[PDB]
């Protein structure tokens, strides 16, 4: 591996980029300071959404997460290999921009219907 | 996803060397080598060789390692994806027999084992 | 085929973004009050953005409308605590100084420490300082404004500041060095941090700044709509030298318990003229360089005419900067003067009573000895008319920031990112 | 289902409201901006304290998370019909207001009393 | 047990300090309000620094959290019985001053090589 | 109720003249000191 640093796979492909994440992750958390204590708050809570949204998820604590929500061919007709050793992850984004808000409620409940039915699970 | 405009056709005469440019568009120039292919009058289909407009690198048949002149230039950047690059096709000691229509052919992927498969094809050039 | 979606978390995309950014500095006081922003880390962390291609344009960046107002907002902090001239809007009783008439001998009836007793003090100021009431003079603000004097404490120095981005957000640099303005920038590297930017207040000729590699570059935005000042950005430095060679004295005058207004004394020794020298040498290949890149834009046969500047304000018609704490406006016209052992000489005045942007104004206290600054011009800011003539402009401040952020551009990180694979989780 | 929204079964059997829970999770987190800036931390505070809760009590990540800790006939003598099929959860809290700290110690040491034991197991 | 309280066991030997975790992670979590809203800032942000640490090492929602990565002989060259028997955690945070960053790097990765083995796994 | 936990076993270094507490409460006055004559009049007048 090379460490390139913080964002250093940005434009490679996003096989490449998937695994250099724990770099991303680390750097991610008078009247002068009332705009510093500012950032520093807007810091913790641009970063908590993140973790909250990973946490109703099932994802709490995984840098990479699978889950059961199947792929709709609506949101990207495109081939498994012409995504992750083609296409960057900024261009990633602007393709699933749409559909970036679809997904995140059919992960939502594939954990709600996921630990409702561990608790049926363990009741016996 | 873009074009891959190519040169006229020019007809010169045996013991002359040809210049074939291959003009790009519509995407990312240094992102997928540049393969150039032809299909002459005698045999069928030859893979040429390909070259790298990011790491320079090129790799041809031992059939025309010693004929090609082959060199790119430098994408002149259009957006954070899209580019305009040039690759530039030379031989050396020509023949009637290398007489055929040539084109280039951008590369398919930018990683794993397919990466530089000649994908994304010119239009054709008619040698001598 | 068999494809689920996955979460990613920490996946290099960013978006186009703006925040609050953050000062730094490294090692008494002064105005821009770089003792409180945060140390400067001693090693600046520049991860190069391989493959990347990143968008830029200096004239919708942000980081300088933010700069340009924290620089008005450490102004007018730093005047808080500082005396308020308003006893001085007296009716002065002025005569020239023995000798062309420039700066004043004024003497008037002053409040003292105890409120029940007058002092009849004199002091000297600059015409542009003052006017007349029909001899009888009054300062120039006190029908616009009182006047606050600036604490003989704080220093004007401009001190390299550095301007980072909070948590959750990045930097980016164009390490392009022949990068105009706007476009996209092929070669493009993070950092936590921009580089030293001096805040120099400047006018027409962007001085101590940040030169150009390779080539002399210009900028503009619509550079063929002639009311769009042209920032160039010099490649080798022209040496400029100024001074206000009259020996001045400093008096202070106790105005009231604890507010001493500190006013002009006399002038020991000889009386000269405050001016500026540049190479002529030096300025003609410099001036040779920047019509260079503007036939590039206007035609490799039509005439490059230079002028001085088509009239208006003092402050945007001369050169107006500070040197050594007290404001210069020298008169540029022996520069701008060209169609396309040396020492080219500008005649400058000075001036105590200054505005800056807008409302109310500051006293600047009269600096002892002799001043002399040495500097390098390093930008321009030009203006065509509209065969093709160019005058020095600098109708706003903020272009002087620009010239210095033009490289950077804030971005905000969002790490998530959703993506298919054969990638399923148990039961 | 009915998206019945923020606090949509607050007047709902406690079995009903269960099932919407990711609602009520998604919507949990100049001299005024002073005032703003302070409900801002608090916000972020009062948010982390739940997640702290959760955390010593490895139910981090979960909205429905089961335990060890058997539940004592001393805090709530009722059957399991007469309560998820009954009251409401907003009943439930008064009921319970008086336990609710008795609770919160036990989850503590039972999620201590099980890392310690699959310390003990993954010893060999 | 005897309820040491905060910080109770901090002369204890480790082994004894090791028990009452639960305790020290309950507590660790107008121009004075300016001063009192930057230590309630600063108290989220010292928090989430070991949560984001813990979640980028698979420990997220551990108090012991066990791992893969082996204890190297140049960190400490001592056995297993004079340390949790012998010194107490002031005294073992001395001698693991310096290696302290090196094993906090050692833990990013063994974790990133952990989700990426369980993502091939799970992908047949 | 002031909760006070004793740290049996423990022995640790003070030093009253480098702490800081007193740095801070000795700014801490001053700074009140200068807070609360913000509103209270000002004898600029009795100066006669
Ligand atoms: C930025 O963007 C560019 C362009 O997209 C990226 O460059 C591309 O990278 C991919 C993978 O990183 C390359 O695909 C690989 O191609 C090699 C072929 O190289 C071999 O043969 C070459 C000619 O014979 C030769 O150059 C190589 O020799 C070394 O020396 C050169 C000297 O110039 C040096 O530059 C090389 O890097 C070599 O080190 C080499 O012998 C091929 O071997 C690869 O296949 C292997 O790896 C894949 C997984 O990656 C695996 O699946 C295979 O089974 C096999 O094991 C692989 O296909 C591509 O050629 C590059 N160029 C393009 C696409 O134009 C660059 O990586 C990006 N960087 C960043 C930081 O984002
Ligand atoms: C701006 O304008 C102010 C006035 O508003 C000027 O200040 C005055 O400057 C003049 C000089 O130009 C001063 O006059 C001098 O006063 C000295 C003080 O002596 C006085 O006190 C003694 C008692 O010890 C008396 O006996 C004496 O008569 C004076 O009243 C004198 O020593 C000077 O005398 C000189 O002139 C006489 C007559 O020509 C000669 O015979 C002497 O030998 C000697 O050379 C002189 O009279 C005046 O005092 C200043 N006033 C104030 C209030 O300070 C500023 O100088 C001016 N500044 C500029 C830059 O223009
Ligand atoms: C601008 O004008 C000011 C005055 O308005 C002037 O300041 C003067 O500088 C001289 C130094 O050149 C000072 O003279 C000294 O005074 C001290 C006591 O104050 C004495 O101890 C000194 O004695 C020796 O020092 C010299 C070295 O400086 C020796 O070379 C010499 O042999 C002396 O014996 C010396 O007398 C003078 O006091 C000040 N005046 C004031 C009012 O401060 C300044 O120099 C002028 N600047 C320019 C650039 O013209
Ligand atoms: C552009 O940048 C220039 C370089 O930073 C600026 O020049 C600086 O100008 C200031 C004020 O005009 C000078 O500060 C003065 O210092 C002298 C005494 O300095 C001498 O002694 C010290 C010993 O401590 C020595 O280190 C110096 O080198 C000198 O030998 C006094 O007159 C005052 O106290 C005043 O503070 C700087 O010294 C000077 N720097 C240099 C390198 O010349 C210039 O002002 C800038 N221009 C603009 C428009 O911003
Ligand atoms: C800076 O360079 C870029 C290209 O490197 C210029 O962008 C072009 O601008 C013209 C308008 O003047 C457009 O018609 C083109 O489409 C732009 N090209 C690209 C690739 O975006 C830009 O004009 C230059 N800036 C200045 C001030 O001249
Ligand atoms: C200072 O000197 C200037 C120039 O020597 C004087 O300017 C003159 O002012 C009078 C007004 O009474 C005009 O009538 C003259 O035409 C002006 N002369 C010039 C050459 O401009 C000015 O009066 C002097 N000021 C004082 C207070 O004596
Ligand atoms: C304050 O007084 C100044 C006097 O200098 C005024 O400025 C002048 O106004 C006259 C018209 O009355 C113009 O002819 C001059 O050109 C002005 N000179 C300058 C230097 O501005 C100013 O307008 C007055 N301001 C107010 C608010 O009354
Ligand atoms: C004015 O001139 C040059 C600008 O290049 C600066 O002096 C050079 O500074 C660079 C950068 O530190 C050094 O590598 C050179 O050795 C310097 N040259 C000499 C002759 O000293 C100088 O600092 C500039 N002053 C400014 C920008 O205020
Ligand atoms: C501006 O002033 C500086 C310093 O006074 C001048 O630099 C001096 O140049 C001479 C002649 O080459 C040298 O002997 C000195 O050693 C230089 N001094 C320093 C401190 O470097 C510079 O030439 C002046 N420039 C202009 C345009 O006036
Ligand atoms: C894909 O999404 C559309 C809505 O955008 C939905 O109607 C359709 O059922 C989905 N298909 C699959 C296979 O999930
Ligand atoms: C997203 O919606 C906009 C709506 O105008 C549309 O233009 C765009 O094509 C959509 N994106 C994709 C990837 O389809
Ligand atoms: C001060 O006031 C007196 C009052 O009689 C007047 O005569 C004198 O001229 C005034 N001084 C000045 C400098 O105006
Ligand atoms: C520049 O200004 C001219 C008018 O001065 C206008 O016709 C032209 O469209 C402008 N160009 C751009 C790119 O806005
Ligand atoms: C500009 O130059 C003209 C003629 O050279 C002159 O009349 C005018 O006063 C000058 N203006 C400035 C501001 O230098
Ligand atoms: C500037 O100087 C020129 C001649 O050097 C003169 O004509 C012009 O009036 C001056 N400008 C000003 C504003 O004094
Ligand atoms: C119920 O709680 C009481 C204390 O309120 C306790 O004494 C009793 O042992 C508990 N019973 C059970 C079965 O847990
Ligand atoms: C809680 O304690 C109070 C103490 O006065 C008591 O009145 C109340 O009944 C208790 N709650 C329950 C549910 O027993
Ligand atoms: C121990 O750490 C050193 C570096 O400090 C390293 O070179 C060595 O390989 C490590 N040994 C083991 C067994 O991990
Ligand atoms: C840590 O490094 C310092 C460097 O001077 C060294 O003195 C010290 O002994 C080291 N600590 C250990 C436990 O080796």
């Amino acid at each position: 591996a090379v460490f390139l640093g913080f964002l250093g796979a940005a434009g490679s492909t996003m096989g490449a980029a998937s695994m250099t994440l724990t770099v991303q992750a680390r750097n991610l958390l008078t009247v002068w300071g009332i705009k510093q204590l500012q950032a520093r708050v807007l810091a913790v809570e641009r970063y908590l959404r993140d973790q909250q949204l990973l946490g109703i998820w099932g994802c709490s604590g995984k840098l990479i997460c699978c889950t059961n929500v199947p792929w709709n061919s609506s949101w990207s007709n495109r081939n498994l290999s012409e995504i992750w050793d083609n296409m960057t992850w900024l261009q990633w984004d602007k393709e699933i921009s749409n559909y970036t808000q679809i997904i995140y409620g059919l992960l939502e409940e594939s954990q709600n219907q996921q630990e409702k039915n561990e608790q049926d699970l363990l009741a016996l | 996803q873009g074009q891959l405009v190519q040169s006229g056709a020019t007809t010169t005469k045996p013991g002359s060397s040809v210049k074939i440019s291959c003009k790009t568009s519509g995407y990312r120039f240094n992102f997928y080598h540049i393969n150039w292919i032809r299909q002459t009058a005698g045999r069928g289909p030859e893979w040429m060789g390909w070259i790298s407009p990011y790491s320079g690198d090129k790799n041809l048949a031992p059939a025309f390692q010693d004929r090609v002149n082959m060199t790119t230039d430098t994408e002149v950047p259009v957006t954070s994806f899209t580019s305009t690059g040039a690759a530039y096709m030379e031989i050396r000691n020509l023949t009637s027999d290398d007489t055929g229509t040539y084109f280039c052919a951008k590369g398919l992927l930018r990683d794993g084992s397919s990466t530089w498969l000649p994908y994304l094809w010119g239009q054709g050039t008619l040698l001598t | 085929e068999n494809l689920w979606v996955t979460v990613y978390y920490g996946v290099p995309v960013w978006k186009d973004a703006e925040t609050t950014l953050f000062c730094a500095s490294d090692a008494k006081h002064n105005v821009w009050a770089t003792h409180a922003c945060v140390p400067t880390d001693p090693n600046p962390q520049e991860i190069h953005l391989e493959n990347v291609t990143e968008e830029f344009n200096m004239w919708k960046n942000n980081m300088v409308e933010q700069m340009h107002t924290d620089i008005i907002s450490l102004w007018d902090q730093s005047l808080k605590p500082c005396v308020k001239l308003t006893p001085l809007c007296v009716t002065l009783q002025c005569t020239n100084v023995t000798n062309r008439g420039e700066l004043k001998n004024c003497s008037f009836n002053m409040t003292t420490e105890l409120r029940d007793k007058k002092q009849k003090v004199y002091s000297l100021f600059y015409r542009l300082d003052v006017v007349q009431i029909n001899k009888e003079y009054r300062l120039i603000n006190c029908n616009t404004s009182a006047c606050t004097q600036a604490c003989p404490k704080v220093s004007f120095e401009p001190i390299p500041i550095h301007y980072c981005a909070p948590a959750g957000f990045a930097i980016l640099k164009c390490k392009d060095k022949k990068f105009n303005g706007t476009g996209p920038c092929p070669s493009v590297s993070t950092v936590q941090c921009t580089h030293g930017i001096k805040p120099v207040v400047s006018t027409q000729l962007l001085l101590n700044g940040s030169l150009a590699e390779e080539e002399v570059m210009i900028r503009s935005e619509n550079i063929t709509n002639n009311a769009k000042n042209i920032l160039v950005q010099f490649n080798t430095p022209v040496q400029i030298n100024c001074t206000r060679p009259n020996n001045m004295t400093r008096k202070s005058i106790r105005i009231g318990p604890g507010q001493a207004f500190y006013a002009l004394g006399d002038i020991i020794g000889d009386i000269r003229q405050p001016h500026c020298n540049v190479s002529k040498a030096t300025w003609n290949e410099t001036l040779g360089k920047v019509v260079k890149q503007l036939r590039k834009h206007f035609g490799n046969n039509t005439i490059i005419r230079f002028a001085n500047s088509s009239g208006g304000d003092l402050e945007v018609t001369t050169h107006s900067f500070n040197c050594g704490g007290e404001f210069f406006y020298c008169n540029t016209s022996g520069l701008f003067n060209s169609t396309w052992n040396d020492s080219i000489t500008l005649p400058c005045r000075i001036k105590q009573i200054i505005n800056m942007w807008q409302g109310q104004c500051m006293y600047a206290p009269p600096i002892q000895g002799v001043i002399r600054c040495v500097s390098n011009i390093t930008g321009l800011i030009l203006t065509r008319d509209g065969t093709e003539t160019f005058r020095p402009g600098g109708g706003d401040m903020r272009d002087n920031w620009r010239s210095e952020l033009y490289k950077y551009k804030v971005v905000k990180i969002e790490p998530l990112g959703v993506a298919p694979t054969r990638c399923k989780r148990r039961v």
